[PDB]
RNA sequence: AAACUUUAAAUAGGUAGGAUGGCGCGGCUGCUUCGGUGAGCCGUGCCAUGGAAUCGGGUGCUCCAAGUGGGCCAUUUUUGGUAAGCAGAACUGGCGAUGCGGGAUGAACCGGAAGCCGGGUUACGGUGCCCAACUGCGCGCUAACCUAGAACCCACAAAGG
RNA sequence: AUCAACUAGCCCCGAAAAUGGAUGGCGCUGAAGCGCGCGACCCACACCCGGCCAUCUGGGCGAGUGCCAUGCCCCGAUGAG
């Protein structure tokens, strides 16, 4: 309303992508989602019910209600000066699982992992990680070496 | 002041050489010029 | 006198001078609009611990 | 403070050997870089862009000419690169720090 | 004295990578006026010829050069790429100066005064001693002779510091050449 | 090719980076399953070196209320227009509300934001006189018998000889 | 010894408006123009030290020799409208 309707401006956001027109993959519907995980909301432009406004396409929120062929989204939507978490029921087919915390939950299990195999020996670790800082010094073996001179210009 | 021992024998004559060897290897290799055997059309010009 | 204007000019800054306000997450997240299906069995559960 | 000098003292010192050792064998050393930069900000407050503000916010730097001691790593030094026309920074060496 | 330039060499290579754990390496001979404005001309060098950045690349040696014999005059030439108002061209220039580092200040102070090009629109292609009996350029020529003799046509009179200047004399001076 | 696209940047967008976490035990369900099967909750016991950098008290919660709702300039993206010191938008900053140093003079160009004083040093910009600072040390080009030329915006010059 | 083309710096031709007239003015010509530099130097209410005022923050002061306690003393930062 107001000069524009649900979905408006989508000529290309909710196109399917070249050569994956058509059917929608099993898998799609055989990943399961459970109260809490975060999804990744990208609307799929066959699958026609349940769809997210076109704000929504390429957002992630955690999953806050699950029910039959349609998941209960909880993501912020920033208005004014101040952050609404929005809730959408969405429609299976466009939500993907996030890999956002797929390193986060594999490295909460090697860190207490290692908290555990250091309580075993002298009950010291830090079990951080750090950014690439400074590399320490080395040798370089003498190759050969290319000299570079730049190039005269030929205008043509 | 009066020209005691002032620094006397460091270092001995084989070391001192091969030491002053490697500084000109390097130097030679640090002032090194390009061969310019690539540009076939600023030859001429290039000298080379 | 175009009585028509429009700009987003200056909106930013009143935005972000009172800092884009987050509400504070929550122990114990709210349950209202939730499947009544699980509402129900949830609430029946309660009564019933012991 | 007296194994401070010494271990200051000593470690200008191993450098240069092992500068010579590296070039007496053929090859050459280079050197482990800076841990750490001064920062000192050369450019006054008005006209900023906000998130240049932030930045300086956050590197400390809130008033020009003022002078912050910040560890080299890569979070620190592309919030550097952002900020960089308004800042002046390198390695500072014993004396200075001292 | 000091020099407003300095011939550095400065060798790099790109970062270790999985595949080709010793990257090649690449030296130059740049002119700066100090080692950072060095480093800085070479990462240039080597990412519009050789494809390698300064993010994706490593420095390993920079060297300062200098000169040999100080003491001796040396027909220097030097090749160079440069940046006209309408296009790009290239140069060669010859000079007589104690030191190539000289050399290329007078080579600068030339391009910015003969074609107001300035320094971060000049190259130097190759910068080399052309002995004598084999220059090029008339100016360096005609100082390749012995028994020369020229009587100063210019010549600033001048007291020989500040203190001795004064604003009023009473003679005017005597000036021959 | 603004109302074409296979491909497809940069900047900008979202989320996560633990104490609001997990695992064991024994319980509830009127949901779920062929089914202790799951889903969640409930009680209890254990762990969990604080889980990238930096920074730092907070709108954290609320009440009552003011004025405002004519905007304008600039760098960049950009729509109409032949263009405009024009009309309309996008990001940010400025003036408006603001002095002060420079651009001779100027609301928004450059530097920079301030209690009242003493001392030192600078930014922008300059050192021939007006006018505080060099008729400084160097190297080139220009000779204008048209008012030669001489400051980011900025007070223009074109095709062409 | 030289011939031609191309190119690009400054200058010139291209270049015309009405009050007298504006590189700010005078003037400037191994510049006091143009391009690049080097040593110093001059200049803001900007940066530093120091004194003082005020605001804010944080402290001290009772078997009281004890105080406009609404006070005094100390520390720190800040000051556009
Ligand atoms: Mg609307
Ligand atoms: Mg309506
Ligand atoms: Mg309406
Ligand atoms: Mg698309
Ligand atoms: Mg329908
Ligand atoms: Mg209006
Ligand atoms: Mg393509
Ligand atoms: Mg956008
Ligand atoms: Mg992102
Ligand atoms: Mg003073
Ligand atoms: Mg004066
Ligand atoms: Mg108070």
């Amino acid at each position: 309303p107001a000069g524009h309707g649900l979905r408006s401006r989508t000529r290309d956001l909710f196109a399917r992508p070249f050569r994956k027109k058509g059917y929608i993959p099993l898998t799609t519907y055989l990943r399961t989602y459970k109260v809490g995980e975060h999804v990744d909301v990208k609307v799929n432009g066959a699958v026609h019910k349940g769809m997210p406004h076109k704000f929504y396409h390429g957002r992630t929120g955690r999953v806050w209600n699950v029910t039959k062929r349609a998941i209960g989204v909880e993501i912020n939507k920033q208005v004014g000066n101040r952050i609404i978490k929005k809730r959408i029921h969405v429609r299976v087919e466009h939500v993907q699982p996030s890999r956002c915390n797929e390193e986060f939950l594999q490295r909460k299990l090697n860190n207490d992992k290692l908290k555990a195999e250091a309580k075993v020996r002298g009950e010291v670790i830090s079990t951080k990680r750090q950014p690439a800082g400074p590399k320490p010094g080395f040798m370089v073996e003498g190759t050969t070496i290319e000299t570079v001179t730049p190039i005269p210009y030929d205008v043509v | 002041k009066e020209k005691i021992n002032s620094k006397r024998t460091k270092l001995s004559a084989e070391e001192a050489s091969k030491i002053k060897a490697a500084g000109k290897a390097w130097y030679q290799t640090m002032i090194s010029d390009s061969d310019y055997t690539e540009f076939d059309v600023f030859s001429k010009w290039l000298g080379v | 006198a175009k009585s028509k204007n429009h700009t987003a000019h200056n909106q930013s800054y009143k935005a972000h001078r009172n800092g884009i306000k987050k509400p504070k997450r929550q122990r114990q997240a709210s349950t209202k609009g939730m499947d009544p299906k699980f509402l129900r069995n949830l609430r029946y559960s309660r009564k019933h611990n012991v | 403070a007296e194994q401070y000098a010494g271990e200051y003292e000593a470690q200008d010192k191993e450098l240069v050997q092992l500068k010579r050792e590296a070039r007496m064998k053929g090859g050459f050393y280079v050197s482990p870089e800076a841990k750490l930069l001064f920062v000192v900000r050369i450019r006054g407050i008005n006209a900023m862009h906000p998130k240049t503000k932030k930045i300086l916010q956050l590197l400390r730097l809130r008033q020009i000419f003022n002078g912050v001691f910040l560890k080299v790593n890569k979070a620190t030094i592309n919030m550097l690169r952002r900020v960089e026309p308004y800042v002046a920074y390198g390695y500072p060496n014993l004396k200075s720090v001292r | 004295v000091a020099f407003r330039f300095h011939q550095y060499q400065v060798v790099g290579r790109a970062l270790p990578t999985p595949g080709d754990e010793q990257p090649k390496i690449y030296r130059m001979k740049l002119w700066a006026t100090n080692e950072v404005r060095a480093k800085s001309k070479f990462w240039y060098f080597l990412r519009k010829l050789k494809k390698v950045k300064k993010s994706n690349g490593q420095m390993l040696a920079i060297n300062e050069i200098f000169e040999k014999n100080p003491t001796t005059i040396k027909n220097y030439g030097i090749w160079l790429r440069y940046q006209s108002r309408t296009g790009y061209h290239n140069m060669y220039k010859e000079y007589r100066d104690t030191t190539l580092n000289g050399a290329v200040e007078q080579m600068y102070t030339e391009m910015a005064s003969r074609h107001r090009v300035r320094s971060p629109c000049i190259q130097i292609i190759k910068t080399a001693t052309v002995n004598f009996k084999l220059c090029k350029r008339d100016n360096t020529k005609q100082f390749h002779n012995s028994k020369i003799k020229f009587p100063l046509v210019y010549q600033k009179v001048r007291p020989p510091t500040r203190k001795l200047k004064t604003t009023y004399k009473a003679t005017r001076p005597n000036l021959f050449m």
